[PDB]
């Protein structure tokens, strides 16, 4: 909702990405959400115990899960672990990310560092050290190991035994982002720049939404912000007491985090729209000083009202003195829509724009902690949703227990999670996140909404919700589970499948 | 009256040809150290005579 | 020289009249009398009618130059005006409440000081202290299970 | 006038020369002409040469007093001196980095 939501947005102008992904949520993120807690707590099994006791061919859901909960959760890590690099340059006066560094011989700044931003020269070559090519790889990159191996030894302290140790970190670190985010929204709508941004973000360019790409981009992300298809939901809710009220949980939560889906993007864009507001006024300002130091004006005569006019008024006095100065182009409406991508969007402008505030080493402390105890979270519940179904196979003689387990998981995933702290690293992490958030998670989701209705009964499973709960749900969970929920699933996958040939692959 | 050495120079750099070595600023008078300003004298006619 | 006040002072900005043009004189005859005094160990009495004036704007801006004392025909090098403005700058600028960057020389541009802050790479002892508590964490709660069984 | 540099800068204090002395009667006959324009509307010349200067001392200290531009025996009165340096104090003490 903060790195895949607004750069998902970008790309597609910023308008057009609001009205797809609600629609679909209210379409599909509930009635899919509230199927998973109600089975999760009937058959009173894991994610694979389950998809074993319909139709016992069916046990390929409990491995695709399982596999692709292991794949997001190769790089979702990493991830974590650029972010509190980021949180480790922090307590210090002077930001390191405000200053350029200078060379070898003390006259100017590295080279690379003057034709960009100060702010680029610590992500792209300080933090990563990026290479030209994605087939070239070199070195190893220590000062990212450290931040691994310190993501994944916190991560292996909270969820040691799964349940019983994930309780207090939960309460914890799922309550402290709801209030950081509340003082970042104060500070961001009284920013200079704010009320330009958030304005874009809802201007549909209705000749976008026409589009295939949109639709599939809404589609495929409405089952990410939720965690459909994962397997980590049926886990969770496979514990508390029979008699509980299954729909009021369900309802709540999708009506809790669809919330705070457009209260992340207002966060966000009342940043990048103060970003880009303040490159504008800067624009503007060299223009004034390349204009007067040509003409020898007074100061406080040339204003940003009535520059065209004294610009007409010097061309009409000095007409081979003027045709010389290289003027720029700058306009609003074009600073907003930039080159921003994920890895990228909260290290490049929520950094730029933390510096230029009264305390930054607490601001910046403050973020960058929202940011690492928001994704922590996450990462508990797909630890538990690749640890479930792995006991529940007989892979590990029963008389272990289950802190050996976790400790190997966490093992290997660390070691094969080599991969993207090489010299070309942010490349692998691109495609990877491109892809295995893209498609595997609509297909599986589409799978297991139809073996719900359509091989265990709807009617089975309608009078099984009725006795633990008490009521027959109402007209709406019937419509919207036995003909639209397919039939939208269908749209996605066709416009997937048309949106991948006739669609160049290119990486910047 | 703030302006005449100013054009002074001006006027001697572009139809006379003749550049002055040291900026002058308003406190001098360049033209009146010359006999025929300073004591009163028309110019114009060595201009016509000629 | 060109002088920008109202990007500095912004509000406060004094009136540029001829009284700032004296003090601006004087200022350069004694950075010039600086120079000839710590590195030629000459005495040399400049003073503000040896600094010469032109072109002046309402943008603020002009030319100069300097002469010898008494000897009209005698003007300084620009190579060594250049030495004695880059030595003398701080209080030149401190003369006008300028900043550099108001008070431009075009032609003479600033450097002057060292990026050489970190003495430790704070990163880190912070790295270590989480480590620390991290691993204490870890042992504390393997053996919480170990004496519970 | 007593002057204290160790007191303010402490350190990186410079030394008070004979230049020093240049630059201080010129902030002196700066004061002056601004003076006598906003505040009599006279346009008087007064030079660096126009500010004398008496009694010198280690403890960086001397008295001074001003006379109109070209005439020796015309001494500004003290009790105008005093509005002058009153007025434009702020600005000579940033010359010198003193700080009243
Ligand atoms: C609104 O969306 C339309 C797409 O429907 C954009 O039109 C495209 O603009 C790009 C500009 O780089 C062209 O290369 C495409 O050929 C255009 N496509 C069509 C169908 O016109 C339009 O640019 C968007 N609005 C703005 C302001 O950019
Ligand atoms: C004024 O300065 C000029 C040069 O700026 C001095 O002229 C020099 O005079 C000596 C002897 O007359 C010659 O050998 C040099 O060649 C001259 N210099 C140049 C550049 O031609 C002149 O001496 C100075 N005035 C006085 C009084 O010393
Ligand atoms: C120099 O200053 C003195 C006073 O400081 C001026 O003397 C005055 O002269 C006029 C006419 O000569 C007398 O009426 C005054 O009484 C004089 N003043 C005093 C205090 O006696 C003198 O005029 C000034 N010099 C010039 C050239 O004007
Ligand atoms: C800096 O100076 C050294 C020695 O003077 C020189 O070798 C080096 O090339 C200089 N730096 C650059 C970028 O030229
Ligand atoms: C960054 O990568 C380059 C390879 O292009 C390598 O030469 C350099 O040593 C790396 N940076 C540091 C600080 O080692
Ligand atoms: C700026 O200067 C011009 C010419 O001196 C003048 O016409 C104009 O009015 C000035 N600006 C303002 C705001 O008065
Ligand atoms: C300036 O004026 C000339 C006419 O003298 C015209 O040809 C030219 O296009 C003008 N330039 C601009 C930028 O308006
Ligand atoms: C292992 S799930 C990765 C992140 C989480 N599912 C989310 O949607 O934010």
């Amino acid at each position: 909702n903060v790195w895949r939501f607004p750069y998902l947005c970008q790309s597609h102008g910023g308008g057009a990405f609001m009205i797809p992904f609600l629609i679909l949520l209210v379409l599909e993120g509930i009635p899919l959400l509230y199927l998973e807690f109600a089975i999760g707590q009937r058959l009173r099994r894991g994610s694979l115990g389950v998809w074993s006791s319909i139709h016992p061919a069916l046990k390929g859901l409990g491995l695709a899960s399982m596999l692709t909960s292991f794949m997001v959760g190769l790089y979702y890590n990493t991830i974590i672990s650029w972010i509190m690099w980021y949180l480790f340059n922090s307590f210090q006066e002077p930001l390191p990310w405000s200053d350029c560094p200078l060379n070898e011989n003390q006259t100017g700044y590295v080279d690379e560092c003057a034709r960009s931003s100060p702010v680029d020269y610590f992500w792209y070559r300080e933090t990563l050290n990026i290479s030209t090519s994605i087939s070239d790889s070199g070195s190893i990159q220590w000062w990212m190991l450290l931040c691994l191996a310190c993501a994944w030894s916190v991560l292996y302290m909270c969820t040691i035994r799964g349940i019983e140790t994930t309780g207090k970190a939960v309460y914890i670190t799922s309550t402290l982002p709801y209030v950081v985010l509340t003082i970042f929204l104060i500070r961001g709508l009284t920013l200079k720049g704010a009320t330009n941004g958030i304005v874009f973000l809802f201007t549909p360019n209705v000749t976008e939404l026409a589009q295939p790409d949109t639709w599939l981009d809404a589609g495929a992300q409405v089952f990410f912000s939720f965690s459909l298809a994962f397997g980590g939901l049926i886990s969770f809710s496979s514990y508390n007491s029979v008699h509980n009220n299954c729909e009021k949980d369900s309802v709540i939560v999708s009506i809790i985090n669809g919330f705070t889906s457009v209260y992340v993007a207002i966060v966000v864009y009342s940043v990048i729209g103060f970003r880009a507001t303040q490159r504008y006024d800067d624009c503007f300002s060299t223009n004034i000083l390349t204009l007067i130091n040509g003409f020898d004006l007074p100061e406080g005569n040339v204003t940003q009202e009535n520059f065209v006019d004294m610009q007409q008024r010097c061309n009409a006095s000095d007409p081979a003195a003027y045709a010389q100065l290289v003027f720029q182009t700058c306009d609003i409406n074009a600073f907003l829509s930039e080159a921003v991508e994920g890895t990228g969007l909260a290290f490049i402008v929520f950094t730029e724009a933390i510096t230029k505030m009264p305390l930054s080493p607490l601001w910046s402390v403050l973020f960058f902690i929202m940011l690492f105890c928001l994704g922590l979270s996450s990462m508990f519940g797909n630890m538990e949703g690749v640890v479930v179904p792995l006991q529940d196979l007989r892979v590990i003689p029963p008389k272990w227990p289950k802190e050996v387990l976790t400790g190997l998981i966490c093992l290997g995933t660390f070691l094969i999670g080599f991969i993207f702290t090489l010299n070309s690293g942010q490349y692998w992490l691109s495609l990877l996140d491109s892809y295995a958030g893209s498609i595997p998670l609509l297909i599986i989701a589409f799978c297991e909404m139809f073996s719900v209705v359509y091989v265990y009964g709807v009617d089975r499973f309608n009078k099984d919700i009725e006795f633990m709960i008490g009521h027959k749900p109402n007209i709406f969970w019937q419509v919207t589970w036995r003909v639209v929920s397919p039939l939208l699933m269908l749209i996605i996958f066709l416009f997937f499948f048309v949106v991948e040939v006739s669609q160049e692959l290119t990486y910047s | 009256k703030d302006q005449w050495m100013k054009k002074w120079w001006e006027m001697k750099r572009e139809i006379v040809g003749v550049v002055e070595p040291v900026p002058h600023d308003e406190t001098y008078c360049d033209p009146a150290s010359l006999f025929h300003v300073s004591n009163d004298y028309s110019f114009i006619r060595y201009y016509t005579r000629t | 020289v060109r002088i920008s006040l109202k990007s500095a002072l912004g509000d406060k900005a004094y009136e540029w009249n001829d009284n700032e043009m004296y003090l601006f004189r004087s200022s350069v005859a004694y950075a010039m009398r600086q120079y000839f005094l710590k590195v030629k160990n000459q005495m040399i009495l400049f003073g503000e009618e040896d600094v010469r004036v032109a072109n002046l704007k309402p943008r603020i801006s002009f030319n100069f130059f300097v002469t010898a004392p008494k000897n009209v025909s005698d003007i300084i090098p620009r190579t060594e005006v250049e030495k004695a403005i880059r030595m003398s700058r701080s209080r030149i600028n401190d003369a006008f409440r300028l900043n550099d960057n108001s008070l431009e020389f075009l032609g003479i541009q600033p450097t002057l000081g060292p990026p050489n802050q970190p003495p430790v790479s704070i990163w880190l002892i912070v790295f270590g202290v989480v480590m620390g508590v991290i691993v204490v964490g870890i042992v504390i709660l393997i053996f919480t299970g170990i004496r519970d069984r």
